[PDB]
């Protein structure tokens, strides 16, 4: 939510992209199509992982400890033992709460970052051959067939081939 | 149509999960994973730890030598399980600082006992009671020698036993508390007993107490249990005027990762590192809500029952 | 004028507030709030908890039955407040492991006492001392029975009391330590006393010690206080050759959320869920700097006296 | 972390008593100032909830250990003091780290919502205006009060003034 | 998190010994390199302070409990060992989490300062230049050494080259 | 021509550090610093803390008055150092609740002793033994008086000492345990001794116990060490029938930041605010991995041996 892409200028998520986490959708003369971007998906997954492993990694072996349940009242020592256990449990409960909240907030922010980074990169690729609507979609101003879209998705798009075509169609 | 359209977006799912962030409390994400283990199988796995089930016996009773606990002699364990149904069936007794004796025995992880040749001149040994039956005959705590008068006299006892080994010796002895003066004089000629157990660096002396007590297995008298540890190169001296419950040897005391746990769960054939009184639990998660008493490689105990961790973007379906 | 200007901006305030971030130590924000409570009203609110004020009495003295602590009989409390002006005005005494007895009485939260009909044959009862006055003449601790010789003989005592209820019983008994060997024989005949109090699972025996002690309210002797707990279905047996301060019954011991606190703050009519020795504090804030001793729903104690949490953007004036 | 406040915006308007973020325009009819309610409420809803997850009541404790002593005793008193001292220090660190972490995130998000509003206005005025390096937009067509209001609402149509603005631009 | 370093900048200039960030220009007179003090000092002022808030002395303890024992004792020793173990494990978690959180923010803030410099330059050269996708700018007019220094200073005027650059960009 | 190219970038270094982040575990940055101190200088610095080295003496033995510990009389310290080679060379003894007495002496920070004029009527004083030699003659613990029979009688002792100062007093006394009945009657006429030391609010009574104990420097007997504390305005009373190891005075007990530490590291002339048994460690870092026993301004103990904190951007080649 901190970069304004998901729940932002994208509006909605595509329920139906079973191939990846981020992808492209195009409307063309030949017909509409859909693809998935592995780089942004694998970058986000590799960040969600590692994050998981740092939390999950086992860090606790304890064998002999203090008694934590009692059947007879005794006084000072029992008061001390219970107070120690209560303090330990409360401190670890706070640590778990703060960890989960902090990790979840960063998880949302990095998914916006990857989406906004993909959008910005495509803007640089489509230098002056397209302009941006406020819906997360681009309007290409030249005849862009299926091989043309595949080149944009790959990153091998050449703007000089279609520059004068778009500039004429953009400005009178 | 001289123009095309290229749209960038992210996946949604028909069903999301609710997690908790810093700014919001209820926010839906595409995927999430649970971080708190809140269920127990109820079956205490017998691997990889060596779990010893003391059915009707406590650790102290097994150490002392209760006749119905004789199957536990020279045992060893990683976790000793004390069932709620255990009971005592020998001479009534109390242990001053009972918890400390139980804790150090449990941490030792062994009941290996070595008999030593004590010489008690002038007294009769191996006394027993009807409150502690070994089959049809009267008996007593094993590893423990009840000494009474021989004939009409009870001489002074002054015995020594050095530690010529390279490990600590754990000794267990006791003092008998009569209920009347006529009983105290009958068992021991001297009217007021005295027991002194000492090393080169520590001493313990007990005076027996006379008084009527509630009948436990037909006995109005009691016995108090004490322990002494002899370092290598040290020496043990026992001096007594009477009322002495002599030891029969020393317990080998080790340093290890053993302990004791109170539970009523059954033990099954399975594998689990973490043992709780509610049973064994897996340890693939960093936290657990089952029990604050644990043994082994366990998740840390927390108060919360659930903690969802986000593993995807926010879910925004329309 | 065929053009137009459109600017975007954020509010500023004439007076900001300084907060602490990670990258900076002194940064100004428009609004901020305080997370640490560093003041107390000084008035201990009497609601919603039940606060009992022991004016000149400690908990043990009220439990024992000091004549000037008699107004506290059969009392109950959520929090007992012990004033620093409290004093003892009865027979000099000491309690081995005093703190543990004080703690468990405080956690029980009640002083409900039930008198039981003990039978002490051959000895005189209801002893009193000039050190413990109840009005114009001698008296003793309530809930306790001083036993001395009847005529010229002090017989051996063997009394029993089973626990036929379904709740635990707490018994308070004592042993008297004379200052001279003559005082021992004058009250108990036998030259060496002995007290044994035991149950099916526990035992206690005390041998009195004869010797001079500091003179407190006219007495060179002392009394040692002991306690025993009898589970349901268990039985209590008291065997005494002499020097026995017999109990008059048992204390009903409960399990609850009661405690004890030492304070000199006055008690007023108000509502507060958190109590400290300095007084009552509100609990709207997560942390507090008043005292580390608290009772109730209280903010956690921290060393810092101030912690500002930003509630607005950075102030750029 | 986003520029914006203490950044490409330079200064903060002391005098916007209507909201947290807003617009100011210079027009042929005159100058004006308004406030944006979407971004202001979005921020307030984020500072709130942050406040509530911190303020939420916990720590109900009734009977504890003693923490003040009149007599020197030795082992047990030292243990009780060390337990209390360790607890107080750990919570004090928890309070300091929490405040510093939350305060940084509060600054970062307030930058985000201003940057988000700025880019939303930029995408509305597609080619009809261009970015002056101060957080202000120079609109290259005649834009009256109704025109400015349409921009603030989000119902601005670039096709109406595209050819007019393009002529004055290039 | 902002895409500048390990992103649309590709590589790092091993050889900028003057500052953390800077400019490299290709010109008719020749190539050159400079450094930006504002962003470098802003980042340095942020890594510092973070360092000082972590490095400040906090604890001064004199008399405590024993932590090593020569004889087995039981209950009290078990409590003392448990208390020390609980304390050490909690602080170790605090040290680990603190380092992970600060390092993540240090990486993020260095992207921000770089992305903020790039966005400032793009807003400064309004229509006289346009993006290239590698952190560089194609300036569509003649820009000598004094011209470049005016961009780095922030005293660049776009009207002096507006018509020249617009014609070179479009028809 | 007719164009130009302007590029924006960041520095790189020919060599980076591996640090740890939230998302990754191995990421390279230009600059980083260590936060965990994992080394000690091996030399305990004598500044600014006042370090006292008890070469062959433990704190209790120095307090008691062992003849080879006589050089430690009226000493003061900030940190007492106990060496592993320390031994005892006087009458064999044991201290019930040894650790607590060691704790309060160490925290008191001083061994300031004041001799008081006790009057022991009817008994001979200044006992000694071959087990505790002071030169060529038999001796005993200083600050301790061994009282035995005078002629053929051992009277009852009843002595008092008020606290007319405004600071607490610390009294160290003892009880003798003979090895045989014949030795008990030989030193003290009575066949069973008794020691009672009490104040207006406390009491302690010990009944000695006869029996052989291991040979320690020619003695099969033992001595038990106890302590009592008298508040200002309070009084001390000692009543003994025999076997009493009387005190010669009181220790002045203070409140301060003194402690004790067990180490075998040497002491040098240097300045260090933090002391560990391994030696003195610099405190320029927030965490340390040398030892969990510390004294002074010290980094917190952690299990990790290294924790790198990034101080530069990511290193990209
Ligand atoms: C109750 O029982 C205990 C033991 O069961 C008896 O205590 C023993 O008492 C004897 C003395 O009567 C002790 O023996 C003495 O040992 C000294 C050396 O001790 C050891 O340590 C050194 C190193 O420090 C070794 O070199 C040495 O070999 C020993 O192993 C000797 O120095 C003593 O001297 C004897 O010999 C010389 C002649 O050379 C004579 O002049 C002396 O008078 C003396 O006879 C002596 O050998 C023995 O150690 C004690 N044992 C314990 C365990 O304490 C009690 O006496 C007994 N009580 C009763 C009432 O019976
Ligand atoms: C002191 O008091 C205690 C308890 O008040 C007395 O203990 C009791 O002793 C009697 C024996 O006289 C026990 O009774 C026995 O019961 C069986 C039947 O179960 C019967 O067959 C025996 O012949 C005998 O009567 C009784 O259980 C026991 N109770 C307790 C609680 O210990 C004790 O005898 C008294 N001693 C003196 C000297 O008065
Ligand atoms: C053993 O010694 C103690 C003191 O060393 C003796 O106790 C003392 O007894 C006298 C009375 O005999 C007490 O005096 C009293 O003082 C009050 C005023 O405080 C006065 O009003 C009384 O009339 C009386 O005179 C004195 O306080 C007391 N001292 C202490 C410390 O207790 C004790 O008598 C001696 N015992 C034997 C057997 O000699
Ligand atoms: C609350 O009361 C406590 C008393 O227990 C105060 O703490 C004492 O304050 C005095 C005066 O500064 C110091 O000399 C003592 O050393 C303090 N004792 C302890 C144990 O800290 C405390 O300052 C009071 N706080 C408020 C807000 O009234
Ligand atoms: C990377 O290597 C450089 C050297 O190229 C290190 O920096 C300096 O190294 C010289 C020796 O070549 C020393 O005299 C300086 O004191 C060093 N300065 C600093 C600040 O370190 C640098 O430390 C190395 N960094 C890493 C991460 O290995
Ligand atoms: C690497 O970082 C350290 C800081 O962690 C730099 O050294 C610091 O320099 C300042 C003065 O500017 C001192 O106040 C600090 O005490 C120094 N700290 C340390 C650990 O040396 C160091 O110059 C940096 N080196 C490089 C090559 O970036
Ligand atoms: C979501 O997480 C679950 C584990 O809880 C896993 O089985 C599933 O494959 C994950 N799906 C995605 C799309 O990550
Ligand atoms: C585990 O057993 C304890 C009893 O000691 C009980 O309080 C707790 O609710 C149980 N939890 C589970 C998950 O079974
Ligand atoms: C600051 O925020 C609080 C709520 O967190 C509010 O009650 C208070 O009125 C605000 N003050 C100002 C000056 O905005
Ligand atoms: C410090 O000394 C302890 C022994 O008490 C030892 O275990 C540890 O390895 C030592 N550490 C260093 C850094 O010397």
């Amino acid at each position: 939510g901190l970069f304004g892409a998901i729940a932002g200028f994208i509006e909605n998520g595509w329920e139906g992209m079973i191939d990846g986490w981020y992808g492209f959708r195009h409307q063309n003369s030949e017909g509409t199509g859909q693809a998935a971007d592995l780089k942004s998906t694998q970058a986000a997954i590799d960040q969600i992982n590692g994050k998981l492993n740092r939390v999950i990694e086992k860090t606790n072996e304890k064998f002999h400890q203090i008694e934590k349940e009692f059947s007879e009242v005794e006084g000072r020592i029992q008061d001390l033992e219970k107070y120690v256990e209560d303090t330990k449990v409360d401190l670890w409960s706070y640590n778990a709460e703060l960890l989960v909240a902090l990790e979840n907030q960063h998880t949302i922010d990095l998914t916006d970052s990857e989406m906004n980074k993909l959008f910005e990169k495509t803007r640089r690729q489509l230098r002056e051959n397209a302009e941006d609507m406020g819906n997360g979609c681009f309007k290409i101003y030249h005849k862009c067939d299926n091989a043309c879209i595949e080149s944009i998705r790959n990153g091998t798009y050449d703007h000089d081939i279609y520059r004068d075509e778009a500039l004429n169609n953009r400005f009178q | 149509s001289s123009t095309a359209t290229l749209c960038l977006g992210h996946h949604s799912v028909p069903n999301g999960t609710i997690v908790k962030t810093i700014t919001d409390d209820q926010i839906e994400v595409t995927n999430a994973t649970e971080l708190v283990q809140n269920s127990s199988t109820g079956k205490i796995c017998n691997n990889p730890h060596k779990v010893l089930d003391g059915r009707d016996c406590t650790l102290i009773d097994a150490m002392l030598g209760d006749p119905h606990c004789d199957v536990f002699q020279d045992e060893k364990w990683d976790l000793f399980v004390e069932r709620s149904s255990a009971f005592s069936n020998c001479y009534p007794y109390d242990v001053p600082d009972y918890a400390s004796l139980r804790s150090l025995i449990a941490s030792s992880g062994t009941l290996d006992f070595i008999t030593e040749s004590f010489t008690w001149a002038g007294v009769s040994q191996n006394g027993g009671s009807s409150a502690c039956k070994r089959g049809p005959a009267n008996g007593f705590f094993s590893r423990l020698n009840w000494l009474t008068k021989s004939g009409s006299s009870y001489p002074l006892l002054n015995v020594t036993m050095p530690n010529n080994y390279n490990f600590d010796k754990l000794y267990i002895w006791g003092v008998h508390h009569p209920s009347t003066n006529q009983e105290q004089t009958n068992l021991y000629v001297q009217a007021s007993g005295r027991v002194t157990v000492s090393t080169r660096r520590s001493q313990q002396t007990i005076v027996p107490n006379i008084g009527s007590r509630p009948w436990v297995r037909g006995q109005s008298s009691r016995i108090s249990i004490y322990w002494t540890i002899v370092k290598p190169g040290d020496v043990l001296v026992i001096n007594s005027n009477g009322n002495l419950i002599a030891p029969r040897g020393f317990f080998k005391i080790r340093t290890g990762r053993s302990s004791i746990m109170r539970s009523d769960a059954p033990i099954e054939t399975c594998i689990s590192e973490c043992i709780t009184p509610n049973g064994s639990i897996p340890n693939d998660k960093p936290f657990q809500n089952v029990n604050k008493i644990t043994y082994g490689a366990c998740p840390k105990y927390v108060k919360q029952n659930t903690l969802k961790l986000a593993t995807g973007m926010r879910n925004v379906p329309e």
